């Protein structure tokens, strides 16, 4: 019984759906149990790997916060007093024992303070570099979708040959849809292992999906990803924020 | 496509790979070596280099440009000017056409915010959407739009197509919730009455001329038949069309929203609507 | 490894302790109880009644109102002799 | 001499520890999430800079605003100075005027 | 003095919507706006025009320096340089010369020097795209 | 039991169009075989998971929806693929005596 997977957001006309190979877990050759199709502007946009940059930059600098700090010279203790008189010491000319010059004084242009290197990127820029992220995923054959995410067992040594025997790469970030209802055994079986990461659809991001080799996705998580980021396009220009009730947002 | 097909054929992408798009990035000029060394760019001595110059606008001494012209009263009372967004005939048309502005329900200022087709600013003194005869030309869609300020061809031009044209007063809180009304409700504020236009504006819209909302509607038909005369155009008899209803339909001058009154407290998060009962209270509202 | 369990918004109203002195003036006032109403609705545990003005609150505002809001009436017998003087 | 004359000790790094495993999960938190939450509410650090940013006056000024009042007496004393000097330099020096 | 009632139909009227809303059909077209739904099936062309989220041709005027004028098709798909060949021949006979462009490929722009935003909106619409 | 790690290398079949046409019968027979759309997706999948369990060879997501007709499939299937490494290609592709080429990996 073949898992046939039809888009149900509208296609552009001059668009066809993507295809993808529905694997699952549940054994080691099980590798087409179905087929996907996955919504051209998601999974067939532009290579924009510029975009792909641009996030990934936004990703690891707008949380940065450097808690480097030096203190000037009028932070540096004492130097308050004139340290010999102007003229007739013979002696280069000085205020205080703590200017930028003296061995043990200020900093004249140093990090000052914690600073925050915190800067957003559109929303649609966001929402473009993951889609982007996707086509180059599937493009280069690092996307692997999944019925599910459900382990025969939980033994993170299975999972491990598992990926090896497909071939998947070092690293391999699976997706499912919510953290709650994630299963127990592949919850184990990534818990123990370093370079296989479990994570729910809501934490998706270009820099880890970028970090891990491959990308395995699961069909409700496909949808999930192609809803939520379909809808910036053709969405409204924001009257408030999005938190806020809307006619047909949920 | 050919983008796609020589990724599969190049290495994968990773965070080794990744570049700037050429151009979105300037090299950082900072003052080391011959070229950007030794006076670093500032000059030689006097104020520049010391980076001491005198304030913007300073003359040297001489009276400065900015101070040796009079004062004028160019932008006194700006902060006090009211101000409408124009909404053109050709915009209307357009949002209409485009099913952004539904003209089968009343028109009014929260319709066009939800359609995108203005943006109201009340905290810079904007005080609604003015009707603008551009467009008026080509405009045929039949619809009733209530506005604050409106053009005597903007009129014209509703009314031949059929359509019906109010001025409706709104001062800067009210406009603020018609605009926002989200906003309000999650505020959890009772909904505020309406209050009248300030003395200025009243001989405005009490003029049936201007389809001012608080003007005689007994007025209102010589006035229009005074507009069709003038744009020779024959006046479309409303009271025999299907819509006569929903082109009659205006809200109370003291009523922000169509059916809800003013006291009532929109309850969002259980789809409710609590009703003020208490005598006082109604009294107060009412007024 | 696993995802931490994924942020959440805080469900259901915030109540802070008044007795606690660090709790921000604004979170205490009747402004912050009818927010919570709207917001997070029956659940929010405010009585309803208190939403609307209290007799000396809707006695100040009716007093403003007169003060500063004149009635249509008012404003047109004012038009009216000035437009008389101005003649 | 100021080059030291053996090799430093052999930094290992372990480029899939948890923290660099799991790094920049939850940053579309928003787009992908309803927009309950938005991303700068993942920045922890200082409250004053908290999803905020700016030059080294305006962090100042922030900082003696919101937790001036809890700030040590010779620290807050050393802000306030901090804030006249920079105050100073960005209203009165510099290049272009 | 409280007393709930459940007329929220006048309430989910204001409520906005967050999606734009697909052109209500029209017995006729252009509509009195000018505007005119993409061709169905789409042009037979090696490129396509995709419209705006707005459901308006991507094309944009744009000025820098003050003076430098320019005319932008942004959403292209497909042969970028069949594009550009096809609005070169459109445009020499108006303009007196083949006209100077730029192909930004990666961005799938064509950027031609000069505002002919209008001449190609309406040659975009007789493609139909 | 983890099965044994499969070659990539694949050298297509010298009855390939026979096979195929064989599979197509299977699934869907008419004139122009080759030009039997695959936009159906039941049928697409029947064909192309026969193909891959026969050949030991499959079509990667990155061709799939290229993959539109039996004549690409046939295509597809009819280009080869080698997986030796580069040590091997390099001392296979016919080194003069005076190249000596090793690998300390
Ligand atoms: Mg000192
Ligand atoms: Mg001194
Ligand atoms: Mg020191
Ligand atoms: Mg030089
Ligand atoms: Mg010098
Ligand atoms: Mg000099
Ligand atoms: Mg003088
Ligand atoms: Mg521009």
């Amino acid at each position: 019984e073949p898992v046939l997977r039809k888009v149900e957001l509208p296609v552009p006309t001059h668009r066809r759906p993507v295809q993808a190979w529905v694997e699952s877990l549940r054994g080691f050759e099980q590798e087409r149990v179905g087929l996907a199709d996955l919504h051209p502007d998601v999974f067939a946009t532009a290579p924009r790997l510029d975009i792909l940059h641009q996030v990934a930059m936004w990703q690891k600098n707008f949380k940065r916060i450097s808690y480097a700090k030096t203190k000037t010279r009028a932070e540096v203790r004492g130097g308050g007093r004139k340290p010999w008189p102007q003229k007739g010491t013979g002696r280069a000319r000085h205020g205080s024992i703590r200017s930028p010059l003296w061995r043990g004084g200020g900093v004249a242009h140093g990090p000052r303070g914690p600073t925050s290197y915190y800067y957003m990127l559109p929303m649609k820029v966001r929402a473009l570099g993951l889609k982007v992220a996707l086509t180059v995923k599937l493009a280069q054959d690092d996307l692997h979708i999944m019925d599910s995410l459900e382990l025969p067992t939980g033994d993170p040594q299975y999972l491990t040959e598992l990926a090896h025997y497909r071939r998947w790469g070092d690293s391999v970030l699976l997706v499912d849809l919510t953290h709650e209802e994630m299963p127990q055994s592949i919850v184990e079986a990534t818990s123990r292992l370093k370079t296989f990461n479990l994570i729910p659809a809501v934490g998706l991001n270009v820099h880890s999906m970028l970090k891990h080799q491959t990308l395995v996705l699961t069909l409700p998580t496909v949808a999930f990803l192609e809803d939520k980021l379909l809808w910036q396009d053709s969405r409204y220009r924001p009257l408030y924020p999005f938190s806020l009730p809307y006619s047909d947002f949920p | 496509a050919r983008a796609l097909d020589l990724l599969r054929g190049l290495p994968r992408v990773s965070l080794a790979n990744l570049k700037p798009n050429p151009g979105s990035k300037k090299p950082e000029r900072r003052p080391r070596g011959r070229r950007r060394g030794r006076k670093c760019g500032r000059g030689h001595k006097g104020e520049r280099q010391r980076g001491t110059r005198p304030r913007l606008g300073f003359e040297g001494g001489q009276t400065p440009f900015y101070i040796r012209i009079p004062k004028y009263g160019f932008n006194e009372g700006h902060s006090f000017r009211r101000q409408y967004k124009p909404l053109s005939l050709n915009r209307l048309q357009y949002l209409i056409d485009l099913g952004r502005v539904d003209p089968s329900q009343p028109i009014d200022l929260t319709q066009l915010v939800n359609g995108r087709g203005v943006t109201i600013q009340p905290l810079k003194r904007d005080y609604g959407v003015q009707l603008v005869e551009e467009g008026a030309d080509t405009f045929t869609a039949k619809v009733n739009i209530e506005v604050q300020l409106a053009s005597e061809l903007a009129i014209a031009a509703i009314e031949k197509n059929g359509g019906v044209v109010t001025t409706a007063f709104y001062d800067p809180r009210s406009l603020d919730i018609v605009c926002k009304p989200v906003p309000f409700f999650l505020r959890g504020q009772p909904i505020p009455k309406r209050m009248l236009p300030p003395e200025e504006l009243v001989p405005y819209y009490t003029d049936a001329k201007n389809r001012g909302y608080l003007a005689d509607p007994a007025k209102f038909p010589e006035a229009r038949l005074e507009l069709a005369r003038k744009y020779g155009y024959i006046l479309p008899d409303i009271t025999k069309d299907e819509l006569f209803k929903m082109l009659c339909t205006r809200k109370d001058p003291r009523q922000i929203f169509f059916g809800l009154a003013p006291g009532w407290v929109v309850n969002m998060a259980d789809k409710k609507i609590l009703k003020p009962t208490d005598e006082n209270l109604l009294k107060y509202y009412t007024s | 490894y696993r995802a931490r369990p994924p942020p959440r918004r805080r469900p259901g109203p915030r109540w802070p302790d008044p007795e606690d002195l660090l709790t921000p003036r604004w979170q205490l006032g009747p402004r912050y109880a009818a927010k919570q109403f709207a917001r997070y609705g029956a659940a929010s545990g405010v009585v309803p009644g208190s939403l609307w003005p209290s007799p000396e609150q809707l006695r100040e505002l009716e007093a403003e109102e007169r003060e500063w809001y004149p009635s249509l009436a008012t404003m047109q017998e004012s038009l009216r002799v000035k437009q008389l003087a101005e003649e | 001499i100021g080059i030291r004359l053996t090799l430093p000790p052999p930094k290992v790094v372990d480029r899939w520890n948890e923290k660099r495993a799991m790094f920049g999960v939850y940053d579309n938190i928003g787009i992908l999430g309803n927009f309950e939450k938005h991303p700068k509410e993942l920045i922890r650090g200082p409250i004053w800079l908290r999803g905020w940013k700016g030059n080294e006056l305006q962090r100042c000024i922030r900082k003696r605003k919101m937790v001036g009042s809890r700030m040590f007496a010779d620290d807050l004393h050393n802000l306030n100075k901090r804030i006249r000097y920079l105050y100073k330099h960005f209203n009165r020096h510099g290049k272009f005027r | 003095f409280v007393e709930s009632v459940d007329e929220y139909q006048f309430v989910e009227r204001l409520l906005p919507a967050t999606r734009i809303p697909d052109p209500p059909k029209h017995e006729h077209y252009p509509t009195p706006s000018g505007w005119q739904p993409p061709r169905d099936p789409p042009p037979n062309l090696p490129y396509f025009v995709r419209r705006s989220r707005m459901h308006n041709i991507p094309v944009y005027k744009d000025i820098t320096h003050g003076n430098r004028q320019m005319t932008v098709i942004r959403k292209v798909e497909g042969d970028i340089w069949a594009l550009q060949k096809d609005v070169e021949d459109f445009l020499s006979p108006l303009l007196g010369k083949t006209p100077v462009t730029q192909v930004n490929e990666v961005t799938g722009t064509l950027r031609i020097k000069g505002y002919f935003d209008q001449e190609l909106k309406a040659w975009l619409l007789e493609k139909g795209f | 039991v983890c099965p044994p790690l499969r070659s990539r290398a694949y050298t297509p079949p010298e009855d390939l169009q026979s096979r195929l046409e064989s599979y197509v019968k299977e699934v869907f027979l008419p004139s122009n075989w080759q030009d039997i759309s695959l936009e159906d997706s039941r049928l697409k999948f029947n064909l192309l998971a026969h193909l891959a369990d026969d050949l030991g060879h499959v079509v990667p997501n990155s061709r799939l929806h290229q993959m539109c007709r039996v004549r690409d499939v046939l295509d597809f299937y009819n280009v080869p693929i080698q997986d030796r490494s580069k040590f091997d290609e390099l001392s296979a592709s016919n080194l003069p005596p005076n190249l000596k080429i090793t690998w300390s990996y």
